[PDB]
């Protein structure tokens, strides 16, 4: 049970620490290939479909 | 609105109906008579009219009332007989000099005569509410919880209007909400149709008894709020007394009974009966009935109201499964609820599938077993409430090969066997080991543990020394009594005492079939730690007739077990059971040497 | 265009011709709630559909029609495992998105690659009588043959959480060197039996390894459907992309049966046999097919259905057709179930025609064949020998009949009865059912070669 | 007995935490996903109300929105819904329609474009149009935010196989 | 061409259609899905389109090719793999990267990529050819030439122009024919409606042996070269299995294998299986395939490739037949056929007959048997040739009463059975006698007598043997042992024998291997000659467990003997059958006196 009572903090910690550098990794890339997809959906758009 | 183009039957078809909805209320001629469309083909929309079609020439005009087929839910449901879709019968029987709703004879839901003390919520003007919070109450009970107002499912806003502390009509709006302009006015009660299920905050499994008061519901396979259950039919010389019984004895907050299409013997003894009887629990102001919300159909009601028994008493359960209470549902027949479907059909001109019953049968139950449950009630506080099934499903063949019964039970995982030799003998119930199941068991015989009772051993204990005595039973017809030794004497000779007091049980004594959930634990332990004994003493040097002069007079004690009050100074500790333990360990030493 | 009328499941539309076979429609209540469904048939300037959800409301000249002009196709992901679906095509339960890679259609024929190659590895539950009795490998479908007195459920879940501990053990035994996939796919049944499989899976391991579509009675049957082909789009693309070993449990197929049988009552379809359809047949077949190996040749999609069966008769149409289809039949019974025995599966008519496919030799033994053929016939004679004992009594019969009289108990009390987490491995199992074979002398173990019975005793 | 029952339970708390801590991680995850997909899609509609506030840039697109969707249409007369800054523009190019229709159809050349009294919103449609049936029974909806969204439905595997491809 | 008018399920309408014949073949829409014309009511014909349809509109194209659904015949259909609609499935593979068939594909009904040597026949300038003469041959196997190229029924002439030896491609012109000028060129394929029987010169008698080479058949009723069968039974019957073994085993020179509506698992099986294994009268590099062509069609595979494959397999069968070659005809299962019928009357909205398959199901099975049996092959060489055809069904749920195996029980002369209780103790394929006959029995036995064996004498006891082992059986249920007679007990014996050692086909090591008719009659030899000198023994005064003890090694051995390889001795009579007989003879003796 002291495997769960600290284990709530764990809840946490693994959980952030898990994905911590990802979520940077996420939004850095997001960044750069928004303007490139924002071209291609207007493009979609302007273009009878 | 629309034209009468045809009336066929009771089925009519109306012309130049334009936004007429698949579930539409409408009401049919001059005379105002209730129906709803179940089908539509082009201009023309196709109705079952519930009422006699009788006096109505082509051309009569059809009103749309303008929203689906609605029941109410708000206060003042209690101590009130209902129809099938809910009219009251009571408000017929003081105007029109009928016990029945005649044709062309239609009403509201609710009374508009009674005035119910409404008494504001925690939420004031320029709060944010949410679906389903508990903005008022209206309170006219002391027996049990009452009629708790909640803001309408699946609507959110801003109130403008709270109404304060007052008495006010059902009719009479309490409420004006502000989401979108004025989303509109609400009343005391909230209409929601029936065909749709209720939504709760979640739902969740069952897990949590309460007081069924009836020994063998308990004791040979424990009875659960928010369960799935089958209970055989008899056709009222034997369903009658069951359901009258689990009614009076389960001190369930609620109880809402349906009969979806029965004698019409049963109705009138149901009726008559509840203010008559006493609560197990104390109090007066007509005891049972106030507790009661009662649907009543004898088949002789129209085949709509019918079908649409179970679906107006679900919604009823479910209502006040939002308020945080636990409710029996026991409805009774599915089976008579299912001839409603096949004569539907026929009128259409639906195909159906076996025996004459459709292939609606089939989703209608699944869909019906889920809306009950237990769930935590939806309202900012949050409580558990509880809605419990209990469908007696009878012969529809004359066996229980037939379509409903063989589709219920799958589904349903509790059946409970009846027997008809000691019901026709007037023991009530009288529940058989052999047949019965519930798959309920390990999670309750766990939360039974945890609670106080020693339940998982005993139960377990109870079941096997029953199956085990018919086995025995056989050896002594075959080979002799005689032959056989001391241990499988006893084996029987216990198993007679569990069949005596628990399973003949008398529904006409209620020192006889009113115990509390703790008292009947107590003496099924009286009955367990006698067999171990008796067994332990044989083998160390005794034998039948020694054995029984012996033990005496706590043989004498668990014979007179249920004769005995349901307290001694606690409902929940029987004084005269912890002792009785102690002149059990003394007269083994005794008896053995 | 606008609702014409609606009949049922059915809704007539009027509209116009432009639309084609299966293409989604929206169709807009006046509460602004949108809807879906597809075209069943169509017409000159007028469609008959089936909508998904929902199936009363729907109104004429104040509801409207908008066409989506994609045919319903699954949006299928590979990280699907662990996330939460709703049988629907998306969660309507708020759990972690689909995503779509490929959009894959459920007709039963997308791209479709199988078997040219019948299954050889052997694939373990844990449990005997399974195992060793009828076989499981990398294609095997079987149906589970269930009561509506036994606990369906608590069965279900028991199958598929110890085969999820017994296949990795069989990973390094070198049975496998690819991935484990659960798709468990729940359709139309109580909230009750959601609840607890969710709870099941997680003891014995986690959630993670399983993906869930759930879909709740209270749904239509028209969404019953389309439930078990989401499953199917699902498993399908495991395997094929990503090469990766598939294991589906398909709960309740019955369900499925049942919704079929709704849309001919009240459609103007004549029914066959006892009120079932007529293109019952094809119905079933589409679950069915998309089964076996899939190309690259490491990769499988793997069938436990689940059916109850309401009467419990095999002169049912659903349990017959099942089982001609399907490459074995395991039978649980309910006479075992109430005696004590758990798992109580009786093997009496549990049977595989392809029980050379079902069997392994190379992750498992080559005697494990020979020995379970023998086994199953002295279970058979043991039987017959049973209810001769109710009848004759022991007054007359034979030396050998006694012999068949014991086995029948032992088999039952020992091979059958397991404890709830207690898995035995394959070649334990032989181990097992020799002690069975052991007791009977070397004249009545004649049927098999004599190479077999000298060599393990 | 008792105690394996308490050693179980115990392992069990222990894995529906390791189970909570991976569900946590797809939840963050996934929802980090979307809201760089929700932030793409919420530019390009910033974007195209920008080309669409310029009258003469929308010009060409408006045309050819209204072409392809009454070659869906199929109907000589199609009642045009509009924003109150699009009925001007559609006015000084019906000709053009009805012509660039009549070649790239076979059907007949189309009638008239309806410019109706009833218009789209303007705090709910940030331009773009409806084009519907002769009695308003089916229309096509040329709008920015519903052809944004329909083509979300194929833009999501594109931008899936260059972003994680 | 045409335009489609409408959708309703798979059953397409389309207008603008001016003709079209019976069940005309079509590519419908840009798909080019399978279709064929059923029906035409008024300009627009309804045409059933049987490939998987979720996507196709209304009003696309719609292509006539102008014939009915219709196969090739010619070169490269050994060991090559087909659909029921003729598409090569290997091509398939390549080309789609889609196993299977996927919705939308077109691919040719032959292989026009794999050239093949032409040689020239008797016929060479300026000679009278006629249909199904032998125009010249093309080697396919490495033992035999097995494709004879026919100049089509329907055809005739002189021919002008001769190719010569050489390779050439499927589609290039060989053939020249004179009549009304050049009447056409032919090329090496010939095309024929499948809906249409192949003309023969004159039908002849069946009673020429048909050696499947299973023990069990051989035993208890054997089939003809000629022949037709019934097989009843349902999962656990082993039908896919004594494919296999028929297939191995099969004196005929072509067998084709029709799958109906299959695993697919199973197809893939039966397709690896023959080379990994060898032939009995050898086969040099896929042994057994070289002889087997494969028509597989899986369970939701096109509704068209189901429905057509008993006439695909037929049409083939009298080609091989007219070519001069026995041809053995496995169809499995007939009734995954007749599920095709159902689909396609409810689909239509014809009115169907009883369990709703329609009533034109008997006339289509009769048309399919008739075109089998022996015949002098049509052309002017003239050969000898059979179909037998080997029809497998299944019961619905044990009822042999259904509409389908009636049915072909109506139109067959032999029938095998299938017992569910004996295929649980493993014993499939389970014949007994109660279940089964066959009119060519008389004649057959009549030949066998002839090539050596003394079978009719003794297949006269065996069938007795088996008959009063069922009645005997039932006594022992009911009464008990303890009603019998000793001779009664002796009968009780030796029939568990013939169960276990015929009927079972089941390993323990290794599947049975090639027993033939010589055999077979070595088994009988020793189970009646155990029956005769056990009877005459315990008639004589001797006890009933000496006489059991005793044989003892004898019936381990013929237990077992199936696994061993033929051949032991010889083929003809083995050692190890020999001896026994001896043995017999001196335990009859000891136990007399």
């Amino acid at each position: 049970e002291q495997k769960n009572a600290g284990g709530v903090g764990e809840l946490e910690k693994k959980a952030e620490a898990g994905v911590q550098g990802e979520l940077a990794e996420i939004k850095k890339i997001a960044e750069k290939k928004k303007d490139d997809v924002v071209k291609i959906l207007i493009e979609t758009v302007i273009k009878p479909s | 609105y629309g034209a009468i183009y045809s009336v066929s039957g009771p089925v009519v078809i109306a012309e130049n109906m334009i936004g007429c909805a698949m579930y539409e209320l409408v009401k049919v001629g001059h005379d105002n008579l209730v129906g709803e469309v179940i089908r539509i083909d082009g201009d023309k929309a196709t109705i079952q009219v519930y009422e006699e079609t009788a006096g109505l020439t082509v051309g009569d005009p059809v009103l749309r009332t303008g929203k689906p087929l609605s029941v109410e839910l708000g206060p003042g449901l209690m101590e009130t007989i209902y129809d099938g879709i809910q009219r009251p019968l009571k408000a017929i029987k003081e105007e029109s000099q009928s016990i029945y709703i005649p044709r062309g004879i239609d009403t509201p839901a609710l009374d508009r005569t009674i005035k119910w003390q409404f008494t504001p919520g925690k939420f004031q003007v320029g709060d944010h509410i949410s679906g389903g919070d508990i903005y008022g109450s209206v309170f006219e009970n002391s027996l049990i919880s009452s009629h708790k107002i909640l803001l309408p499912p699946r609507s959110r806003g801003t109130i403008t209007w709270i109404a304060p502390a007052g008495e006010y009509t059902l009719d009479e709006k309490i409420l004006e909400v502000e989401f979108d302009g004025k989303k509109s006015d609400f009343t005391l009660y909230h209409t929601w149709p029936v065909r749709v299920p209720r939504p709760v905050t979640e739902k969740l499994s069952a897990d949590y008894p309460l007081l069924t008061g009836q020994r063998v519901l308990d004791a040979l396979f424990p009875c659960v709020q928010g369960g799935t259950t089958c209970i055989p039919g008899a056709f009222g010389c034997g369903k009658t007394v069951i359901s009258q019984s689990l009614s009076k004895y389960s001190n369930s907050d609620a109880i809402i009974y349906v009969g979806c299409g029965e004698r019409g013997n049963e109705m009138a003894e149901v009726l008559m009966e509840f203010p008559e009887l006493y609560t197990e629990m104390s109090g007066t102001k007509e005891p049972i009935m106030k507790r009661t919300t009662l649907v009543a159909n004898t088949s002789n009601m129209p085949v709509a109201a019918r079908e649409a028994s179970i679906y107006t008493g679900i919604t009823l359960a479910e209502y006040f499964r939002d308020q945080g209470k636990n409710v029996s549902m026991i409805a009774d027949s599915s089976s008579r609820w299912a001839e409603a479907l096949r004569e539907i059909s026929g009128r259409l001109g639906e195909m159906p599938a076996d025996q004459g019953f459709p292939a609606y049968l089939g989703a209608k139950l699944a869909s019906f077993y889920e809306r009950a449950g237990k769930a935590v009630a939806l309202g900012s506080p949050d409580r558990t409430g509880s809605v419990s099934i209990v469908a007696a499903v009878s012969p529809a063949g004359g066996d229980f090969s037939d379509p409903v019964t063989t589709a219920t039970l799958g589904i349903t995982q509790v059946f409970w066997g009846l027997d008809k030799k000691l019901a026709q003998r007037k023991h009530f119930p009288s529940i058989n080991t052999s047949v019965s199941y519930s798959k309920y068991t390990n999670v309750l015989n766990k939360f039974y543990d945890s609670n106080y009772p020693e339940f998982p051993v005993l139960r377990d204990r109870m079941k096997e020394i029953l199956s085990n005595a018919e086995e025995l039973e056989q050896v002594v017809q075959l080979v002799g009594k005689s032959a056989l030794s001391d241990s499988d004497k006893i084996t029987l000779d216990v198993a007679t005492l569990i069949k005596e007091d628990f399973l003949q049980q008398n529904g006409y004594s209620t020192y006889d079939a009113f115990c509390p959930i703790w008292k009947t634990f107590d003496m099924m332990r009286a009955f367990i730690s006698y067999h171990d004994e008796a067994q332990k003493a044989v083998a160390n040097g005794a034998n039948w007739s020694k054995l029984a002069d012996s033990t005496g007079d706590v043989k004498h004690a668990v014979s007179s077990s249920k004769f005995f009050e349901p307290s001694r100074g606690e409902k929940e500790v029987h004084g005269e059971f912890e002792k009785l333990l102690s002149t059990m360990q003394e007269r083994f030493a005794e008896s053995t040497d | 265009n606008t609702v014409s009328g609606v009949n049922g499941p059915l809704v007539i539309l009027e509209k116009v011709k432009f639309p084609r076979y299966n293409e989604i429609v929206n169709l807009t209540l006046p509460d602004g709630t949108v809807r879906q469904g597809q075209v069943l048939e169509i017409r000159g300037d007028r469609a008959i559909v089936q909508v998904f959800e929902g199936t009363s409301g729907i109104d004429v000249k104040k509801t409207t029609v908008e066409f989506t002009g994609e045919s319903l196709r699954i949006p299928v992901s590979e990280d699907m495992l662990g996330r939460i679906f709703d049988g629907s095509g998306r969660p309507i339960d708020n759990g972690p998105k689909v995503f779509a890679e490929d959009y894959l259609d459920i007709n039963g024929s997308p791209i479709n690659p199988y078997a040219r190659i019948y299954p050889e590895e052997m694939i373990s539950t844990g449990v005997s009588a399974i195992d060793t009795m009828n076989s499981i490998a990398r294609g095997q479908k079987i149906p589970i043959f269930s009561a509506s007195g036994l606990p369906h459920n608590e069965i279900a879940a028991q199958i598929c959480r110890q085969a999820g501990l017994v296949r990795p053990t069989k990973d390094v035994h070198d049975g496998h060197e690819e991935n484990f996939s659960i798709v468990f796919a729940a359709m139309g049944v109580n909230l009750e039996t959601a609840r607890f499989f969710k709870q099941d899976f997680e003891e014995n391991g986690s959630l993670e390894r399983t993906s869930l579509f759930l879909n709740l009675a209270n749904d239509p049957t028209i969404e019953r459907i389309i439930t078990p082909r989401l499953a199917l789009t699902t498993a399908e693309y495991l395997a094929y992309q990503t090469e990766r070993h598939v294991l589906t449990i398909l709960t309740d197929m019955s369900s499925y049966a049942d919704a079929l049988r709704e849309v001919s009552a009240a459609r103007e379809e004549v029914p066959g046999r006892r009120g079932y359809p007529g293109y019952m047949y094809t119905d079933l077949s589409t679950i069915y097919e998309r089964a076996g190996r899939v190309e690259g040749r490491n990769g499988s999609i793997t069938q436990i259905p689940i059916l109850t069966m309401p009467n419990d008769d095999i002169t049912h149409p659903i349990p017959d057709l099942t089982g001609y289809i399907t490459e074995g039949q395991i039978f649980v019974d309910r006479q075992l179930h109430n005696k004590g025995i758990y798992p109580p599966i009786n093997v009496l008519p549990s049977l595989s025609r392809l029980m050379k496919s079902a069997i392994g030799e190379g992750m498992t033994r080559k005697d494990h064949g020979d020995v379970s053929n023998q086994l199953y016939a002295k279970y058979a004679i043991g039987k017959d020998a049973a209810a001769m004992k109710a009848v004759v009594g022991e007054e007359a019969l034979s030396i050998e009949d006694k012999l068949s009289l014991e086995f029948l108990e032992k088999f039952e009390k020992t091979f059958i009865t397991q404890g709830a987490y207690e898995d035995r491995t394959v070649f334990e199992s032989l181990d097992q059912a020799w002690s069975l074979l052991r007791i009977y002398p070397k004249e009545m173990l004649n049927r098999i070669s004599p190479k077999i019975l000298d060599e393990f005793y | 007995g008792n105690f394996k029952s308490k050693l179980k339970k115990a392992m069990l708390s222990q894995q529906i935490t390791k189970s909570t801590i991976a569900n946590k991680m797809r939840l963050k995850v996934l929802s980090a996903r979307e809201q760089s997909l929700d932030g793409i899609f919420e530019e390009t509609k910033e974007k195209l109300s920008g080309i669409a506030n310029n009258r003469d840039e929308y010009k060409p697109i408006l045309q050819s929105l209204i072409v392809e969707a009454l070659l869906k249409l199929l109907e000589p007369k199609a009642i045009v819904k509009a924003l109150e800054r699009d009925v001007d523009l559609i006015e000084s190019m019906k000709d053009d329609i009805m012509r660039e229709y009549g070649e790239k159809a076979q059907r007949a050349p189309l009638e008239e474009i309806v410019i109706s009294n009833d218009y789209l919103n303007k705090d709910l449609v940030s331009g773009g149009v409806v084009v519907s049936n002769a009695s308003d029974k089916i229309e096509i909806n040329n709008t920015l935010e519903e052809r944004l969204k329909l083509l979300s439905e194929e833009a999501l595997p594109a931008i899936r196989l260059e972003l994680y491809g």
